[PDB]
């Protein structure tokens, strides 16, 4: 739909651009452009209309503008409370709203942290009841934001994925996991499968093999 | 100003109509130029526009759900409603009201939204877990070993290890829901590789809903 990055971060006082990529019908289809910012629990809020203009009410550090199919938002000075998740908007000439996936854009706290990643293949129990679940268990990352992909014999899988939202911890770090939903059958029926976790634009993957 | 907040029936059974009310309040002031809209966002997915209600009553609903879907006002309770029919466990989503708008600078945005109502679409009433072990198989000398707990409903579970005296290195991660609209979520510890022969980790998985405890010893394989 559209196309923006699933994280940002910056340490406050710094600025951070998100981007937002869409086609000529919608971003440069015309200048009706708007960023939403959502604190968990909390309304969104409209922090950018028509592509450039900041409502009254808004920081006066968040400013938009677009130039190709593409739009981006800027935050000047990060403050801790620009710490949520951001949506773009627009409008289509087919008469409709489409969105951005989101952005989750962290103001850094403390250090970056990369996931521990292990992955479970189906226990000999569980293909007794006739299920099959790989377990892909991802932690102690920082920034609360990953991507997982998921392979069976170096092809993407997308059928029986389940993947949670990161959860913060007690540490204030995050975890996350994704399932992958298989039969006995179709587990016996590949030679290995994979699980790619992305963070921070690094990729680290775990294989498993029946 | 102007403030929205949803109402909702927190869960609904497949085939059941679901019902949401948003509430206008804080001055409103009826105009052609705002649209109530409903936009509802997938478990860790996107935002999808479902529809609006604009001026005299007439409405325009997204062509994907348009034979699903009412949308009404009822001004004298200044508020207005989304009748969702035959919903199934695709439909769990967090839905929001907005407020679109047409004046110029804040043309084809929602400058007012409500704060969300969850909605779970499921089956089950009260159906606890099948536990399974997820076996031990670094450079930190440790190893991870787990339980997945299994097709359960409703949340939540809670999972200790050796009855809650091994705190150290466990995370109990947050649940998927599962196309069967049964949960499923996972318990990890980390532990030194060395103490895999020696040692007896068991995880206790605790359901009240189901009145259902559960307890799991985890080995090497
Ligand atoms: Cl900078
Ligand atoms: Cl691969």
């Amino acid at each position: 739909v559209l196309t923006q990055p699933p994280s940002a971060s910056g340490s406050p006082g710094q600025s951070v651009t998100i981007s937002c990529t869409g086609t000529s019908s919608d971003v440069g289809g015309y200048n009706y452009v708007s960023w939403y910012q959502h604190h968990p629990g909390k309304a969104p809020k409209l922090i950018i209309s028509e592509v450039n203009n900041r409502p009254s009410g808004v920081p006066d550090r968040f400013s938009g503008s677009k130039s190709g199919n593409t739009a981006s938002l800027t935050v000047s000075g990060l403050q801790a409370e620009d710490e949520a998740e951001y949506y773009c908007s627009s409008y289509t000439d087919i008469h409709n709203f489409v969105f951005g996936g989101g952005t989750k854009l962290t103001v850094l706290g403390q250090p970056k942290a990369a996931p521990s990643v292990t992955l479970f293949p189906p226990s000999s129990e569980e293909l007794q009841a006739n299920k099959a679940t790989l377990v892909c268990l991802i932690s102690d990352f920082y920034p609360g934001a990953v991507t997982v992909a998921w392979k069976a014999d170096s092809s993407p899988v997308k059928a029986g994925v389940e993947t949670t939202t990161p959860s913060k911890q007690s540490n204030n770090k995050y975890a996350a996991s994704s399932y992958l939903s298989l039969t006995p059958e179709q587990w016996k029926s590949h030679r290995s499968y994979s699980c790619q976790v992305t963070h921070e634009g690094s990729t680290v993957e775990k294989t498993v093999a029946p | 100003q102007v403030q929205l907040q949803e109402s909702g029936p927190g869960l609904v059974k497949p085939s059941q109509t679901l019902s949401l009310s948003c509430t206008v309040s804080g001055g409103s002031s009826s105009s052609g130029a705002h649209y109530w809209s409903w936009i509802r966002q997938y478990p860790g997915k996107g935002l999808e526009w479902i529809g609006y209600i604009h001026y005299s009553g007439n409405t325009y609903y997204n062509p994907s759900l348009k034979s699903r879907i009412t949308i009404s006002q009822h001004t004298s309770e200044n508020q207005f409603s989304l009748k969702l029919n035959s919903v199934t466990v695709a439909d769990t989503a967090v839905y929001y009201c907005a407020r679109g708008t047409r004046l110029r600078t804040l043309r084809n945005a929602f400058d007012i939204w409500g704060q969300g109502t969850m909605v779970t679409v499921s089956s089950a009433s009260t159906k606890g877990p099948s536990v399974f072990p997820l076996a031990p198989s670094t450079s930190g000398g440790t190893a991870a070993l787990g339980c997945l707990v299994k097709d359960y409903f409703p949340e939540p579970v809670t999972v200790s290890w050796n009855s809650g005296a091994l705190t150290s290195g466990v995370h109990t991660f947050p649940a998927v829901l599962q196309s069967s609209g049964l949960y499923s979520l996972s318990s990890v510890v980390t532990v030194p590789s060395s103490s895999l022969g020696t040692q007896t980790y068991i995880c206790n998985v605790n359901h009240k809903p189901s009145n259902t405890k559960v307890d799991k010893r985890v080995e090497p394989k």
